[PDB]
RNA sequence: CAGAGUGUAGCUUAAAAGCACCCAACUUACACUUAGGAGAUUCAAUUGACGCUCUGA
């Protein structure tokens, strides 16, 4: 399996969603699973413009594509799909576009890496974040 | 000598703000050299405006990405071209 | 004036002592990509080629 | 949270060393040189117990 995952940076501050409301109060990244018939960058554009609304940029491979079923994979307490799956990772730049808190996310926050949240963990870890980082 | 087995013992040839803008420049450099990636040249360009430049050739994307990153970790910048902000600089590459 | 180099040469030494520490921060920022990377790639050979070979280019 | 590899500061058929590294000056800058700077055997009697790397849950 394939999982895109973005990391989008202003003023040293990383970004953060939460779609399905009422379970993720929690936050992560902005992406989903993959996308067949598309390319990887592209792919990741698409899923940003999904959530975020916006026109992006994807620099390339910064030097980070994670993995994660490696290192701490999805948690099997809870019915939660846990199958091998491949966390790709992109550095990006956005250009200009508002955003919107609507369909598939309830907020949308810029911060420190130092102030981090709760977490998930299945698709972004604190540490894994701490190391991206890095 | 030739017929002896010490022969091409000897044998050697074939291993053979504008302040703020410069200190810049200069820290670049010293990145370089830390990253191993070749500084071919620099120059001194010419209210006033004062340009720097540090000539790199060849690295792969990745470790290029990671060397931008660390560039953009003021004045400015400009090498697909990747302009940046906080005199000036302009580090033109050759990947 | 003399207790006023004793000053400076202080200050200089507290100067170096701290580059030197940002420096190696630096550097141990570097290794943590550089295995990020390594782990990656490795990652994406398991997985998939064609996107490997993609990320390569 | 269960196992395996171990565990001299960046790194070594080192044994508290030598290489690396940092600041200033000379340097367009780099380089060289000259002055300075900072660093370590994870811890208790070859055994045990803290730290990583790695594999499971």
């Amino acid at each position: 399996d394939r999982t895109s995952l973005n990391r989008k940076l202003d003023r040293n501050l990383v970004l953060l969603v939460r779609e399905k409301f009422g379970d993720q109060d929690v936050w992560i990244l902005p992406q989903a699973e993959w996308q067949p018939g598309e390319t990887l960058r592209g792919t990741a554009e698409r899923t940003l413009a999904t959530l975020s609304e916006n026109n992006m940029e994807a620099k390339f491979l910064g030097n980070a594509p994670c993995g994660h079923y490696t290192f701490k994979f999805p948690q099997a307490m809870r019915t939660e799909s846990n199958l091998g799956a491949k966390v790709f990772f992109f550095k990006a730049l956005l250009l200009t576009g508002d955003f919107s808190q609507a369909g598939n996310k309830g907020h949308h926050v810029w911060v420190t890496k130092d102030e981090l949240g709760d977490y998930l963990k299945p698709k972004y870890l604190a540490q894994v974040r701490r190391f991206v980082s890095d | 000598y030739k017929t002896k087995p010490t022969h091409g013992i000897g044998k050697y040839k074939h291993l053979i703000d504008m302040t703020l803008a410069e200190s810049y420049a200069q820290y670049v450099h010293n990145l370089c050299n830390s990253l191993s990636i070749k500084v071919e040249e620099s120059y001194a360009m010419p209210l006033t405006t004062h340009e720097r430049v540090v000539q790199i050739s060849g690295l792969s994307a990745t470790f290029a990405e990671i060397f931008l990153e660390i560039i953009q970790s003021g004045v400015r910048l400009s090498v697909x071209x990747x302009x940046x902000x906080x005199x000036x600089x302009x580090x033109x590459x050759x990947x | 004036t003399f207790e006023e180099t004793e000053r400076r040469a202080l200050l200089l030494k507290k100067w170096s002592l701290y580059k030197q520490q940002e420096r190696k921060m630096e550097r141990d920022t570097i290794r943590a990509m550089l295995e990020a990377q390594q782990e990656a790639l490795e990652e994406l050979q398991l997985e998939s080629p064609k996107l490997h070979a993609e990320a390569i280019k």
